[PDB]
């Protein structure tokens, strides 16, 4: 059961979407892109959660997530005073109208920040950090290493026989103070963004099946949905499976010359299958790699030209610009196939913005508040006062406002372009009933 | 060359989209037909309101007249022009200034003559064509002193460079007013053409053909109309612009010509013009030469919109709408005067 | 000895400074007085 | 010699970024403001 | 064992990342301010909305600040050159990327401000086009960040 | 002084932020006497775990001093917005 | 034309001096004093690699960015009378980002190959490292410039698309075919850059 | 043995071939697309015939790809330099020749569309001229293919 | 043991920071003053507010003075070169960034000041935009201060 | 016995010959096609005659192919250098001379084609002048063929 | 004892003699043809006696052909260098001198033919003037012939 | 530098003087400043060349 | 121990200090003087 527009009273009706005090804002950001086709699947019920989630990934900051909610709460607490007043300031009105959107966005931002364990670059210690056993580090032929340590860092080895075990929840806090967090955690977020982006696209495509059923267009799935989803699954879902496989299949025991999923993915597409010199993820992978790419090609004829071909077949038997229809379908096929590749890149914004934010938080902390601390008691305390006040100011000016606004826009971009374009198609008319709008006049 | 199609849209991108979007709204042949199928001015309004034109006769006198339709149409395109002229930067604005110059030239002819025959500036300004404007003073409150108007023009009015041909005031009093205005127009056209050639990209190739046509048009029409008047052949030649196809050789024959046939014989050497004189049947119930010139000029102004990276679209834009205004008024006049058989004397603008 | 150092320094230092003068002279040479106010009458 | 490895490599990177600076500055200098405002 | 001059390339990276980004953001700001001043006279109610291109340009400036500081805090004396070229690439990569971004911001914003005042339905499109330029600038930042660990 | 009730209210919010965050910082070091490990250590750090406990106590002291200043600032701003 | 005159004067003097110096070295029968092999070998492959990487990413976004505002201005202007434009003609910008993406992917994949050498004296050191260095430089340059010009093309074409659609909604779809070619041109550069670095090793 | 740096020139060849051919195709394509859009507003019935110039441009792009791929696959470390110079020449030959051809493609297609816009009978003539530009692109490709095999 | 002529880079830094910052402030000052002279003849009551662009331009100049002095006081004879590279980076970072800001100040000042006379509600909008240009200048100062003591 | 890199000059010859000739033919073709498209609208019946300048341009392109191939066949590894200079001279001689000829072909065709439409008696004069341009192109071919076999 | 590169100077002479002469003749031809085409509209009877500037342009081209061939036949391997510099001087002397004449030929032909159209008496004058340009072209040939045998 | 100042001020000053005879004194004073700027050059050269 | 040519830089400094400032003052002087001449014709009272 999906939400669809209401019937209006054999002409194309306007699109009527019932909204309430909370969901109205979400419908508007959908309508800002366009008015949906009559009886189209309304994306808004999914936006209510999907968009805050994409923001929370882009804005995965536990500390700012709280501040963000508090801002929204302030507006809600004055809800009765703001509504029953004059509001000539349109920017205030807009954020007020979106106050329930902002609150939710903060709610998920806290969730994601908590798992990332970053609250103004602060980790969340649950007493579960057991990544390594330092006492055993020194036993492993490291005697008085802290003397040389004065000029070195020294990276903690994997599988020394004494380390291991995951952090109970989220990323082990120890990475928050590491010099190589920029490879361990950056890689994870890279893979996460790809996985989430692909899933989101597949969801949007799955919704197209329901739309194809509602309008009784069997052909739109026989040569559309089916070969399109086959293309995407065989290439993009396979990649996702490999990512999880790598995490679960190989340990540090093979870290040297460990298989690289990027290279295998490229070699997959190119049918490059070296006999030796590069370790494979699993035996027979080359056969699977070749199989999937060939099948992806085999589905293309359906999506590329068979739709106008069968329409010509059925048309002439029942009796349509065949050439023009070929042009339309060929362009559509290119957009879908090429767009999936491009769209995957689009969802790298989740990584790019999450990283960019993390860089702002780490640098803003380190180069502002950290320097305000000093071994001298009174000077340190008083310095923290003035430095913190400026620090909090910068956190608001840079992250809570500007970056929160950027992540808002970028997550909204993903909704409009990559998600909606899989099922939310066509246009409708504005629903404008008679109403007693002139209440104040 | 690689000069255009690159920096053009950096500043002029908005105006190019806007002006072509405005052109998209010009009356089509289908729309002119709906305007013809009226026979009533009130119905003419109602049918015109079907397009981007309309809603400009509202709140005016209940009786609908031609003078109102004429003034309102002019006002519409002036406002649109001023809008684009104000939202523009020197690289393009200077081009637009030349367009306004053509109207300023006519207006300063009005400022003189009246000044020469004791008329106050305040009385003359209301009859000046828009875009002349003359926001500068000293040209205002000249105290009906020709010297003060002449000095104010040299100093404040951008047309001062053009008046270098007509100088010292002596010229203003001794020259026939029409020779002065034709002389100033020549100076304008010569400078404007050179300006277009200094912008030696798409604009030069898209714009000059129209200016070259106008130059040759002036030579042909002036020569013919000059036959019945008192004017030395040499002084007539002095008014022929040099930015055209007749300048290399041809003007010499028009300057000597004393007959329509001799002028046509010159056109015979230029197929682009020969066809116009052949089309200008000039019968007692047919089209004439001026009509064929308008048809050709519009064809060129429409072809101007085949280039997406130049300034000539704005020149054609103004001139094309000016003819459209002539067309609309013509219909209103045909209704007002009840001459339905003469309705098909408008110049289609495609 | 160290020719490459004095050479590199003097060449690029004098070249940049010489150009700064050349451009400044150009900009001064072509100062626009406005060609108005009284110029139109003298012209 | 006239040039060292160091000097030459430095010049190569200097010119590349100098071209970038020139490009940016070029478009910045060729930037105009309005002569007049459209209306009141 | 460290090739001399090895630190020279690195320092230039931090500088370029900031300077080129400031140039881009400044260009976009200058272009927007011109359009804003002209538009706002007739429709002052749009003055607040018209700032967006400028805020976006400001983001470009931050993009550059992040790399310039990241590199600066990564400079040492005994730089092994390999690391230095990574820092120089990071600086140049974000610099030119931010510079181009800022130009797109400025040019689009100027037209967008005028277009929106004449046609408010264009407001969303204005933001969208600027949004794509901001995304392009982000790429410049990310690649500068990636090099820091290579 | 009035200063404007809009700015007094902002000061109250910053003052609350300051007192809450600074006290929290001191506590975290006092409990884990830690991942952050940013007490402003010396470079010549010796093999003395007690030095980490001692510096962490110093951080708590310094943080509470900063909070005390935010308590004074919040108090003043409180009266301004109430009287305005 | 003050800036064009400056650019020309520098261009002419730059190459004119090179001509005089080059011919003089020949005339005075110098022992191949200007040794290209020397310049190529002393110049660290690290610069060549990192330069090509920065070019691959930096040039590609410049192209996209160029085209975006080309089509942005046309859309915004025309859209005043045809607001429908934003519904469909935004795809022109998608093509522009897509050109940047082509280069972005290669820029990362290429940079993923960057490694230290622990090398000193080039003599018999890094034979393969020089090949890989130059190859990475070329591949980066190849894709960078190719995407740069593609982005300009797509912008110019998208501008016409917006201006056309404003007046006739039926023209949009047919025109899309031109931008697709533009994108394909950039992909061609990607194919070559992939091949150029298909068999390289660093370190 | 095989000296260092010898591969440098062959890499420049493979890169040059692709970039200059891309330049040619991009110019011809952008110019043709401009003319086509301008015409189709006035009359859409000629749009299909006016497409060929755009493909003609793409051909220059392929020309360049064919050689750039041929060289790029031929590139190795142990290059005897002679082969690299042949690759350099082949790369430049096809790229720069395709550039010239693509320019002609652009100019002729753009003018051709305006010509046909006024008189459709020009179609065949305009295509024949573009055939000469395709021949110019071929000649470049021919020489480049010959050089790579020496 | 220290490389010779190592002071050159640091000295160029101190001078570069001051000169480029003066160039930026000078441009913004000259452009704003032009708008002020053209504006205030009609609206003399605004003469004491239209100076702001010019004041903010002076900030760019100070930003440069602070670093240029910071660098000069940091120079000695026996410089290890490394430090000199940092000094030049800091000098250029603030100078060229201030230059970019100076352009923003100038263009925004002119457009804003004249626009303000046409529409006084623009006054605040002008300041906000000019505030963004000042923030862009600040970023350069921040990096320069980070490098100059690194 | 021969010096290294001696083959460099030869490959530059073969490439230069083809590239300059394509540039020459391309220019003449581009200008000729523009004039043809503009002319044929008024006089469509001349479309089958006005093509000639374009063929003349193709001749310049062949001129280049002939020498470029002739040089290519003479390219070896053990080149005596002397021969390479001759090959480079031959390549440049025909290429640059053909470039000059193609320019004239373009300008003369452009003016001549339109002049012919306005004056059918010009057809003979136009061809004769184009014959002179072909003669100018051949002179370059003659010298290049002499040098390549010297 | 023969210096390497001696043949380079020599072969550059032979090529330059041909290339620059073709450039001049091509320029003069292009300008002459343009004027002729325009003239033919009014005075078609003069078209045939208007070709002379173009024939004369060809004289400049021959001037160059003659020297280039004489040098090319004179080129050998064991050149004493002295002769190589004479060959370069001779090539440049005739080529560049003929080039300058080519512009005079072109400019005077254009103006002469256009004027002749109105004043047939200008023809003798046009030819005398063009005769002076031919004399200027010969002077270059004379010196080149003297040098190539010295 | 002084030559530029003299030339520009002379042109505007002399033409202006005919339009405004009272400008004569101001023209002279400004030209005096340009002469002082030229002298500064001489002063430095005399001090520097004798050092 | 003193690098030869070393004094070259200091001498160029003494010159540059005067030359560049002279160019600036000359520009300012000429630019202002032109505006002054225009003013005085309109009204000499401000000269």
């Amino acid at each position: 059961e999906l939400f669809r527009s209401e019937e209006m009273t054999n002409q194309t009706p306007p699109t009527y979407n019932k909204t309430n005090k909370f969901t109205h804002g979400f419908q508007n950001i959908v309508d800002a892109y366009g008015i949906g086709t009559y009886r189209e699947i309304n994306p808004a019920p999914y936006t209510v959660i999907t968009f805050p989630f994409l923001f929370a990934v882009m804005f995965g900051d536990f500390g700012h997530g709280i501040l963000m909610t508090l801002f929204a709460v302030w507006m809600v607490l004055r809800e009765s005073r703001i509504l029953s007043q004059k509001n000539e300031n349109e920017m205030f009105s807009m954020v007020f109208s979106g106050r329930y959107i902002i609150l939710l966005m903060g709610l998920f931002s806290i969730y994601t920040g908590l798992i990332y364990n970053d609250c103004f670059s602060k980790s969340l210690n649950i007493f579960g950090s057991s990544w390594s056993v330092r006492p055993m580090f020194t036993i492993g032929n490291w005697t008085e290493e802290t003397l040389l340590g004065s000029s070195v860092l020294q990276l903690n080895p994997a599988i020394p026989g004494v380390f291991g075990g995951p952090y109970p929840f989220g990323i082990d806090p120890i990475w928050n103070i590491a010099t190589n967090k920029l490879t361990f955690l950056n890689s994870f977020k890279m893979k996460m963004s790809v996985i989430l982006g692909i899933i989101h696209m597949l969801f949007g495509v799955s919704l197209s099946l329901f739309n194809h059923i509602y309008f009784k267009k069997p052909l739109n799935i026989y040569f559309g949905f089916i070969p399109e989803i086959i293309f995407m699954s065989s290439l993009f879902g396979y990649l996702v499976i490999l990512i999880f496989y790598k995490w679960t299949a190989y340990d540090a025991h093979s870290s040297r010359n460990a298989p690289s999923l990027l290279i295998h993915f490229i070699n997959m597409f190119l049918f490059s299958y070296p006999e030796s010199g590069n370790a494979m993820l699993y035996s027979g992978q080359k056969g699977i790699q070749c199989f999937l790419i060939v099948v992806a090609m085999l589905c293309v004829p359906w999506m590329l030209l068979f739709k106008p071909l069968i329409l010509r077949h059925q048309y002439l038997r029942k009796k349509f610009d065949f050439g023009d229809t070929m042009v339309h379908q060929a362009i559509h096929t290119i957009e879908y196939c090429l767009g999936c590749i491009s769209n995957t890149a689009s969802y790298l914004r989740l990584w790019a913005l999450s990283l960019a934010h993390a860089q702002l938080s780490e640098v803003l902390w380190t180069m502002v508040i950290h320097i305000g601390l000093h071994v001298r008691s009174l000077a340190g305390g008083l310095g923290l006062f003035f430095i913190f006040a400026a620090f909090a100011t910068l956190t608001v000016a840079i992250l809570l406002i500007m970056e929160g606004l950027s992540a808002f826009l970028h997550a909204l971009r993903l909704h409009w372009v990559e998600f909606q374009n899989k099922f939310y198609t066509g246009t409708g008319f504005k629903f404008l009933p008679f109403s007693f709008e002139h209440i104040r006049e | 060359s690689f000069f255009p199609e690159l920096y053009f849209n950096v500043d002029n991108g908005y105006l190019e989209g806007l002006v072509r979007g405005l052109k998209a709204g010009v009356l089509s042949q289908a729309d002119y037909l709906n305007l013809v199928q009226c026979e009533t001015l009130e119905d003419l309004k109602l049918h015109l309101q079907s397009t981007d034109y309309g809603n400009f006769l509202a709140n005016e006198a209940s009786p609908l007249t031609v003078s109102v339709i004429d003034d309102k149409l002019k006002e519409k395109m002036v406002v649109e022009f001023r809008h684009m002229r104000n939202h523009a930067y020197e690289p393009l604005a200077s081009f637009l200034d030349f367009i306004t110059y053509s109207y300023m030239i006519d207006n300063v002819i009005l400022l003189i003559t009246g000044t020469l025959h004791q008329r106050s500036i305040a009385e003359l300004v209301p009859k000046c064509h828009p875009l002349g404007s003359f926001e500068q003073m000293e040209a205002v409150n000249i105290a009906q002193t020709p010297a003060e108007l002449y000095n104010a023009i040299l100093v404040d009015t951008p047309l001062a460079a053009f008046f270098q041909d007509c100088i010292s005031e002596q010229d203003l009093d001794e020259m026939n007013i029409e020779i002065i205005r034709n002389t100033l127009y020549k100076a304008y056209l010569e400078s404007f053409y050179k300006f277009c050639t200094l912008l030696g990209g798409t604009t030069a190739d898209a714009m000059c053909p129209i200016l070259e046509f106008e130059a040759d048009r002036r030579a042909f029409i002036i020569t013919i109309n000059s036959f019945g008047t008192e004017l030395s052949k040499e002084d007539r030649a002095k008014l022929f612009p040099h930015c055209g196809r007749l300048y290399p050789e041809g003007l010499a024959q028009l300057a000597r010509a004393d007959d329509y046939e001799q002028v046509k014989n010159v056109a015979d050497y230029y197929p682009e013009y020969k066809l116009l004189f052949e089309g200008a049947g000039s019968n007692p119930g047919d089209k004439t030469l001026e009509d064929r010139f308008f048809e050709h000029e519009v064809k060129l102004n429409k072809l101007a919109f085949l280039n997406q990276f130049h300034f000539g679209v704005f020149y054609a834009f103004v001139k094309l709408k000016e003819q459209e205004c002539r067309n609309i008024v013509w219909i209103a006049e045909c209704i007002a005067q009840r001459h339905r058989a003469k309705i098909d004397n408008y110049i289609p603008i495609f | 000895l160290e020719y490459s150092v004095v050479f590199n320094l003097v060449l690029w230092i004098m070249t940049g400074l010489a150009l700064a003068v050349i451009i400044t002279s150009y900009n001064i040479w072509n100062m626009d007085p406005g060609y108005d106010s009284i110029i139109y009458r003298m012209t | 010699g006239f040039f060292s490895p160091g000097i030459w490599m430095g010049l190569l990177t200097t010119l590349f970024m100098l071209f970038i600076f020139t490009y940016g500055l070029h478009m910045i200098l060729s930037l105009k403001t309005m002569d007049r405002f459209d209306d009141r | 064992n460290n090739p001399e001059y090895s630190s020279f390339f690195g320092v230039m990276g931090a500088s370029s990342a900031m300077v080129f980004s400031a140039m881009g953001a400044a260009y976009g700001t200058a272009k927007s301010g011109t359009g804003i001043a002209a538009m706002s006279v007739m429709r002052p109610e749009l003055i607040m909305k018209s700032i967006i291109p400028v805020v976006m340009a400001g983001i470009i400036a931050i993009y550059g600040l992040v790399v310039a500081v990241l590199i600066a805090n990564s400079l040492t004396d005994g730089i092994t050159l390999y690391r230095s070229f990574l820092q120089l690439g990071a600086g140049l990569s974000v610099g030119l990327s931010g510079l181009a971004a800022g130009f797109a911001i400025g040019i689009v914003g100027d037209a967008g401000v005028r277009g929106t005042a004449q046609q408010p339905r264009l407001f969303v499109g204005m933001i969208l086009i600027l949004i794509f330029a901001e995304v392009l600038g982000l790429y410049g930042l990310i690649v500068a960040l990636i090099l820091s660990t290579k | 002084l009035c200063c404007g009730p809009k700015l007094a209210a902002c000061g109250i919010v910053l003052s609350a932020w300051g007192v809450i965050m600074l006290i929290m910082l001191g506590i975290f070091f006092n409990v884990h006497s830690l991942i952050e490990d940013v007490p402003f250590t010396e470079k010549d750090f010796e093999n003395g775990p007690q030095n980490i406990y001692n510096l962490y106590e110093q951080v708590s002291y310094n943080c509470f001093i900063a909070a005390g200043l935010y308590l004074l600032l919040g108090g003043f701003s409180f009266c301004q917005v109430r009287l305005n | 034309t003050g800036l064009e005159l400056l650019y020309l004067g520098i261009f002419v003097a730059f190459w004119a001096c090179m001509i005089v110096v080059g011919i003089c070295y020949t005339i005075f029968d110098l022992g191949f004093r200007f040794d290209v092999a020397w310049f190529l070998t002393e110049t660290s492959p690290f610069m060549w690699s990192n330069l090509g990487i920065g070019l691959a990413i930096s040039l590609s976004v410049v192209g996209a960015a160029w085209g975006i505002y080309i089509t942005g201005s046309s859309i915004i202007g025309g859209g005043v009378k045809a607001p429908r434009i934003k519904t469909k003609n935004l795809v022109s910008i998608i093509f522009c980002e897509a050109v940047a993406i082509y280069g972005i992917i290669m820029a990362i994949v290429i940079s993923n190959m960057a490694e230290p050498f622990s090398a000193t004296d080039p003599k018999a050191i890094g034979h393969r490292n020089y090949h890989a260095g130059y190859s990475m430089f070329g591949a980066g340059l190849t894709v960078g410039l190719s995407n740069l010009f593609c982005g300009v093309c797509v912008g110019i074409v998208g501008s016409g698309a917006a201006l056309a659609d404003a007046q006739n909604p039926s023209l949009f779809v047919k025109i899309l075919i031109v931008e697709i070619f533009g994108s394909a041109i950039g992909l061609f550069g990607v194919i070559v850059a992939i091949l150029q670095t298909s068999r390289v090793k660093m370190g």
